[PDB]
């Protein structure tokens, strides 16, 4: 991975998350489960769809008959006609092969960037109220119910609200 | 040399006559006169497909 998130510090993907491309696995006393981040998933789908549409829609053609008929005394123009067809075949094949090769690399890195951004967005929200434990995972120093959980998914986590609750727990785990 | 049991040759010709035009034929012999003529309007483009695929 270019950004080191997919197949990087997040070692593997989740098959339990089927409603989206990127999301979360939560765990609290109320239970545990998988959920997909609606905001980041939809913004990545739009880019990919635009990417596919751009490749296809920019190719606009018109009515044209390739077939040309020549006699046995018109070899040179027949060879000229063949030279035109073969040259177009080589040009289109090389561009099409390289376009897919380069864009496939771009698409995978695009997913890598989105996963990395989502982790950093959560990191900026929690700050020192949570401990990074690898695998793209956070451990809360304070209790976090279902309302607190989706509030991170909402994007509306209240750091000062649990700042003193987490700070007291922070200085006791580390002896 | 005999081609389909023929030693004589027959060269065929064609031309297009625009509206408001006259075509004149003159010969003392060795002429194959037309019998049927086609009135047509060419469509620009298109080609000819040579294959055994049914339609
Ligand atoms: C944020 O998530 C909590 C979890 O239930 C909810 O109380 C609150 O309404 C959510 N905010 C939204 C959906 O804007």
């Amino acid at each position: 991975g270019l950004f080191g998130a997919i197949a990087g510090f997040i070692e593997g993907g989740w098959t339990g998350m089927v409603d989206g491309w990127y999301g979360y696995h939560h765990q609290n006393e109320q239970g545990s489960g998988y959920a997909a981040d609606l905001k980041s998933t939809q913004n990545a789908i739009d880019g990919i769809t635009n990417k596919v549409n751009s490749v296809i829609e920019k190719m606009n053609t018109q009515f044209t008959a390739v077939g040309k008929e020549f006699n046995h005394l018109e070899k040179r123009i027949e060879n000229l006609n063949k030279k035109v067809d073969d040259g177009f075949l080589d040009i289109w094949t090389y561009n099409a092969e390289l376009l897919v090769l380069l864009e496939n690399e771009r698409t995978l890195d695009y997913h890598d960037s989105n996963v990395k951004n989502l982790y950093e967005k959560v990191r900026s929200q929690l700050k020192n109220n949570a401990k990074e434990i690898g695998n793209g995972c956070f451990e809360f120093y304070h209790k976090c119910d279902n309302t607190c959980m989706e509030s991170v998914k909402n994007g509306t986590y209240d750091y000062p609200k649990y700042s003193e609750e987490a700070k007291l727990n922070r200085e006791e785990i580390d002896s | 040399p005999k081609v389909r049991d023929q030693e004589g040759r027959m060269n065929y010709y064609w031309t297009l006559v625009e509206p408001g035009d006259k075509i004149t034929f003159e010969a003392t012999g060795n002429l194959v006169v037309p019998r049927y003529a086609f009135a047509m309007e060419r469509n620009a483009g298109s080609g000819i497909i040579i294959s055994d695929t049914p339609v």
